[PDB]
């Protein structure tokens, strides 16, 4: 296989390298620090006010429930970053996948320190995107319930609609039905809304003199037919452990209850159903940190992607399909920590042939049951009069069908820019990749900053042109000014991960390490055969 | 006799006065539990012999609200 | 079966009756009149400016396309009502189900008159919601594309995420794969985004010297490598029908285009998949309009739903399950226009009993493959200390699993109040009922107005009480004011239907008429066997 | 999992313990001894008269055919004990499961010595019961045919009806159709009835100058249109292997025949289809013998079942579900000789709580495809006025639907009492547990001795009471005396096992390794997905 090798062309000592690598690392430290602030929860203020009640902290409940030293892939931690008025750390719910009794599982826990653990709109959206990865990749679920209710002020974006709270129970019961165990660990209050996460779960655990499951807590209960009752009385741990039956295991405290949980996932008789021809896991041939310098600091500066590939594949061995055709898109085969993968990475524009090449590849992967890996750094489709007259339209269509239809496991990493039809043709957020990630340097948007301020302002002086006038660089310039900045702001990673258009921003140099974890995790779930729709020839 | 708060709740209008002669289910005391008014009428036509529930009296399930004679 | 009859106790002549009937009917005219305004589109203004270009108007293209006098079920007409700053009638796109060549079809067309037919967020939300009804019920799809692009200013809510634009194509490639043909009619501008709706569709049709499908129109393409060329040159009707092949049918004008369309829907070798034991259709025993007077005008004045059922079922025949048990919930069998259906209507609170009654009923309807109809008028689950220590928690959950899991067609109409847990257990929006409708008198929210204001204000004087102080009715009253109103607002049908939390507000007195329509259409797709999760006993 | 441990509470040295232990260990020896007698066959009498003909005896052929030192699980040896007039050892048929060529096989052989090997009614019942375990657990079958005919005097209980003789061929032919090889070894006479056991078997082997397969032997054939001929000519070994083809392999003698039989079991290309997440087998933490003293000697003396559990599972690790809820029934997960299993042991009466606790439990095990193990010691359902109006009726049913429908391997052992409703709710004989066993101390009956004597005699003095009389201490005493002892008699294991209502009585101390063998061989067959009936909520 000494031909399938990628001999780098990058000089790690170069000054240009260090330069790129510079700004890049800075970006990574930028994120390192913020994630740190987010680990703070509702701030050392109420956080300590928490440990006071003898309650273990959310992030620590997890580390304790995990397998000794097991890894942990956190999801959208920048959740709700500067989105709601106040600060609401990691959207007041930490979730991620991690080994628990030798089974890769989905853990979801609330931060009772964050605005009372209540459900803000995004909170709900985060809890649900977890359930999807769970149902989509067959990971059993552990809900570490400790939430107030739903953020009453913003109920209209948290209660009704299909994608709202309540879809949480819908997914739960469907998973239980599809044999994806549903476990619940109650370690705080659980008023109305959340009263169901534990009631609707294969197995449920309560911390005595601390847990409380009730449809209406003392607040509402006194506001109903009078009556004034304590929490412990209304729906305490002993009431649903010895009386009603809403719980199953009576735990002595946070530590205990997590231990009990552990044991539940132990008698699960669980077996993975995915299955590929994984092979001897061999490391790359170029340190994965070198990436910092591969990526230009100049966003619109052309670089060869084959270099990001040689730093993620095993033994830097990559066999390229339609080598020299529509080279705007690189297609190839290789393995990742054993698991075989089919890659599709952007190398610029994207003329019609790039799509055909890409569609044809996806047909070979889907045929052999090889996971798909998308590396996005697409600026858009090559336009023009001839290019459009050639079907750069229909051929691009060919690519999307293939992508939307592929049933093998799909994975996306934003390593440049997702712009326009590009995002879609490269398995963007709407094409349900198992996981989609974003680098620090990547930026996403419908089209460039001034690209849109261009058309949007161009029309305004086209309507006012056949309107017997012209737009003076005076209003036209005050017309593109606010758009030019709006785009700059809503194209940045934090703004994206804050809204969950990604399961997080990652460390470019950890890429290979996260993909190995994801792949394996998606192997708990069968690789289904693929059915293609009609292909616009 | 009587029904006296068929459920638990909060009274907002106690029509038939202490003493009056009922009809055939005259809503003697109107209860209200969880945004819904639960008017307890009168299943056996007679007279009201003493009511203890001045509007607002957030009684309980069983409490004595109104009694025939 | 002269015993399965429901003998009313409603006096159509009574004072009380006409009282309700009065406020009800007023509400219907309130809706009647707003509905007309929205049929305005972008207003008489540009609307006339449309017809000027020789383009049939949106709602007319539809009337022309449908079968002679066929009915038409419009979806979310109140779409985006008083939502964005401006006025965007029916969110710039009208969709609904109507007969075309003897096949119940899903038709989606944009109003080039509403802000350029571009896509505001709700436009995408509604377009998507249709393809859901398309998929869920297997109705072929006719897209009448005539839009600008995506509303550039609000793109951060139109382009990225899973359920944003681009999920449009996903759904299309998937339905095309599941054999639900995808048909397209290009009768206007078709720049970039919507450029794919025509390219990704089994069959495509274009109106010459009017339709244009280009990934980048002249604005953008000049902003490219300079270059200056016309619309019809770039991507007109002749470019794509004679040269590229992005179109399949060369139409002469709007009217011709629609004609070609119908012809495609003609050679679909289509057969319906459903299968029930429908009987001859018998009308009800009482005028369907009597309903106006069945519904109290007094929001929370109890009434008997069986009176509502009596006016929709065939021959007002209703066979009631667990007749006298957990009476707060009414359950029974009967038919509607021939098709057999299982009904679940709220009659008050919802104590444990009810839930169990309901779960048990669903089990039976799910086993006989009979569709379920939910009639919500639920104020919530009875709270308290005994009711809670009695498992009103887990019992309620048995209900949801049942509903959540049921794979028989499910239909929901809000004829009272959807407040709290109630909304969920009664197949609310989040449980995929094939269709969900709202009467004008129905109010939906997380819980009552002052209910929320109650708890939300009380904690404020509990945190401030164990804080060595109290909240004087001064600040207490100012913490309640805003919320009291907010809820009143976010609970009205317009507020709901404008955000699509319902496929529309309908005429109470026409409920039956729409239910039969739906059902029939839902039978284009097989009734699947049902698989239940775990039931917490 | 050092908390998953069951800490004993029994003192092996107590007096109490030694007391129970004594009486228990005597019962065992009482059984050990009877089994001995039963290994006699038709008594040293004809038993040696057999060896005379040069034929190995039944039990010997088995031990010769088995794999060197292979274990052997016998089925109902107390078969037909004190049932028919004379003594008919193990009902003239010995059957059980043992390793042949590394395949867990069901073997059936008749004792030519017991009343001519002819089939008594019970013979047929035990023969068929073998074939069930064969079908239900996909075990290839070896028939060691050596029988007279069917016991001509009791033919009305052996010939006609559904599961009488002749259902042996039905069973056989269906198994060969389901791919469970059907092998036959003829080592004696095989007239008429049993004539088909060899004719209808994939492969058939005859011992020359000894075996005889004919529809009507010379007795019958002479009684035909005269004709006088010997057995060997009519249908000897040379006749059916050289001429007819009713046989396939020509053996020299019993030991040879057995070797030819192994050979066939050798070319089965046989693979097991069961599939569990079995781990390393770890022995318990308390001598399995200790059990003798765990079981009280006083029948109605309450003891803690968690103690029998701690002496059966691996490393006495048992995770108790619904730990402290409806404690009348103990439920939990653990492993046994590796195989993971769900346990439901009786601990008293059985009120509603208990049933729901159990039903919800079977759902979790059924969801995970884990084998069910029942430990019956049920006195019955809690009766009463409030207990009945509380649904003790329907909730008990919840349990039974569950048990009735579970399609995972089910295993039942009687360690106390099987009386009334209980029996059913704990997977009794009628619920097809792949195997069902009984301890010596255990007693089976519709309801206690005088319990039935109570009611049975009470109606007599209530019909004789509304008849202007009463039943004097004289006639009611004579009405209850025969009943009192009747039950006492039809409650003893021997009486049970004699009639096949159990696959045999075992040594409480061996329980573990017996269940280990069962399980394993139950895995020759696929663990099926389960579908639940309707649940009366
Ligand atoms: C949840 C609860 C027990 C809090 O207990 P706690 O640990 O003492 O926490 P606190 O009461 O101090 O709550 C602190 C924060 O919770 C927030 N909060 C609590 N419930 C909330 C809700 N339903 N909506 C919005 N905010 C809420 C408050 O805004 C407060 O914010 P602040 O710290 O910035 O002032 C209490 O607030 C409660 O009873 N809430 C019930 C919630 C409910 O009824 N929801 C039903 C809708 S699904
Ligand atoms: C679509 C287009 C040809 C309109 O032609 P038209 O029939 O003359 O319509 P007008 O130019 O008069 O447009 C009028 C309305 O369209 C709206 N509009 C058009 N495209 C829009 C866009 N992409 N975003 C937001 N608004 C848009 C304008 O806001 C204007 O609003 P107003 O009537 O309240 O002032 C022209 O807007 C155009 O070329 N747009 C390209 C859209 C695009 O490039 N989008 C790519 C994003 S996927
Ligand atoms: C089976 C047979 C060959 C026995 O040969 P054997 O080895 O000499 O054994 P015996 O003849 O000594 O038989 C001894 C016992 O067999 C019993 N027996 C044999 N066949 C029997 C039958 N069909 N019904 C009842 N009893 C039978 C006799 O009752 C005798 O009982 P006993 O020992 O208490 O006196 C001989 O009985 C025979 O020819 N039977 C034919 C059976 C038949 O035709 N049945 C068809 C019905 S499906
Ligand atoms: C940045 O350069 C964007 C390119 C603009 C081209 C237009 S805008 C979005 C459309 N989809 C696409 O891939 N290009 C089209
Ligand atoms: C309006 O009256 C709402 C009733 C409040 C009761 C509480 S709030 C939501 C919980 N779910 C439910 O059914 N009622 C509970």
């Amino acid at each position: 296989s000494h031909m399938a090798i990628l001999h780098t062309q990058i000089n790690p000592r170069s000054a240009e390298f260090a330069a790129n690598a510079a700004t890049m690392l800075e970006q990574v430290n930028a994120l390192r620090t913020l994630l740190g602030r987010i680990h703070e929860g509702g701030g050392s203020a109420a956080q300590a006010r928490h440990s006071a009640r003898g309650k273990l902290l959310v992030r620590e409940r997890i580390n304790r429930l995990l397998d000794p030293g097991s890894p942990f892939l956190e999801l959208s931690a920048l959740a709700a970053h500067e989105v709601y008025g106040e600060e609401v750390a990691a959207a007041g719910i930490v979730a991620g996948i991690g080994r628990v009794e030798g089974v890769e599982c989905m853990i979801v826990g609330n931060d009772a320190t964050v605005k009372g653990g209540t459900y803000y709109p995004l909170t709900v959206k985060k809890h649900l995107r977890a359930q999807a990865i769970a149902l989509e990749n067959r990971l059993p679920c552990i809900y570490l319930v400790d939430s107030g209710g739903a953020n009453l002020p913003r109920q209209d974006e948290v209660f009704p609609d299909r994608e709202h709270f309540g879809r949480i129970f819908f997914n739960q019961a469907n998973m239980s039905a599809r044999g994806i165990p549903q476990i619940a660990v109650v370690m705080g209050s659980c008023t109305a809304g959340g009263a169901y996460v534990p009631a609707m779960s294969d197995e449920t655990v309560m911390v005595r003199e601390q847990a409380t499951i009730f449809l209406a807590g003392p607040p509402l209960v006194k506001a109903a037919t009078g009556e004034v009752v304590s929490a412990e009385e209304l729906g305490g741990a002993d009431v649903h452990c010895k009386v009603s039956g809403v719980a199953d295991h009576y735990a002595e405290d946070d530590d205990h209850a997590l231990a009990i949980a552990r044991r539940c996932v132990a008698n699960l008789n669980w077996r993975k159903q995915g299955q590929l021809q994984c092979r001897a896991p061999r490391a790359p041939l170029y340190p994965a940190e070198e990436l910092y310098g591969v990526i230009p600091a100049d966003s619109k500066q052309p670089y060869d992607v084959r270099e990001v590939i040689a730093r993620l594949v095993d033994g830097s061995e990559f066999d390229e399909f339609k080598a020299l055709f529509g080279t705007t898109l690189v297609c190839g085969f290789a393995h990742l920590h054993g698991y075989p993968i089919a890659i599709l990475a952007n190398n610029g524009i994207l003329f019609a042939e790039a799509a055909q090449k890409g569609a044809h590849f996806i047909e070979l992967a889907c045929q052999r049951g090889i996971p798909l890996l998308f590396l996005q750094n697409i600026t858009g489709f090559m336009v023009g009069q001839k290019y459009e007259a050639g079907g750069i339209a229909k051929h691009g269509a060919k690519l999307v069908t293939a992508v939307a239809c592929a049933r093998v496991p799909k994975f996306t990493v934003l390593i440049g820019g997702s712009f326009g039809a590009g995002n879609y043709g490269m398995c963007g957020r709407a094409y349900d990749p198992r996981f989609l990630w974003m680098w620090p340097n990547a930026r996403i948007g419908v089209m460039g900053g001034e690209q849109a301020a261009g058309v949007l302002a161009q029309v305004k002086r086209e309507q006012a042109e056949r309107a017997g006038q012209q737009l003076g660089v005076e209003e036209e310039a005050k017309i593109k000014a606010p758009i030019l900045e709006q785009y700059e702001h809503q194209g940045h990673p934090y703004y994206s991960s804050a809204r969950l258009w990604d399961d997080g921003v990652i460390d470019p140099a950890q890429t290979r390490e996260v993909l190995a974890l994801a792949l394996s995790a998606a192997l708990n779930a069968p690789i289904e055969p693929t059915a293609f729709g009609v292909f616009r020839m | 006799g009587g029904l006296s708060a068929p459920m638990n709740g909060s009274i907002v209008r106690v029509l038939v006065e202490p003493g009056q002669t009922v009809e055939a289910g005259a809503t003697l005391v109107v209860l209200e539990a969880m945004k819904m008014e639960h008017s307890i009428r009168a299943p056996h036509a007679g007279v009201v012999k003493a009511l203890y529930c001045s509007e607002g009296e957030l009684v309980e399930e069983g409490t004595p609200l109104v009694e025939l004679d």
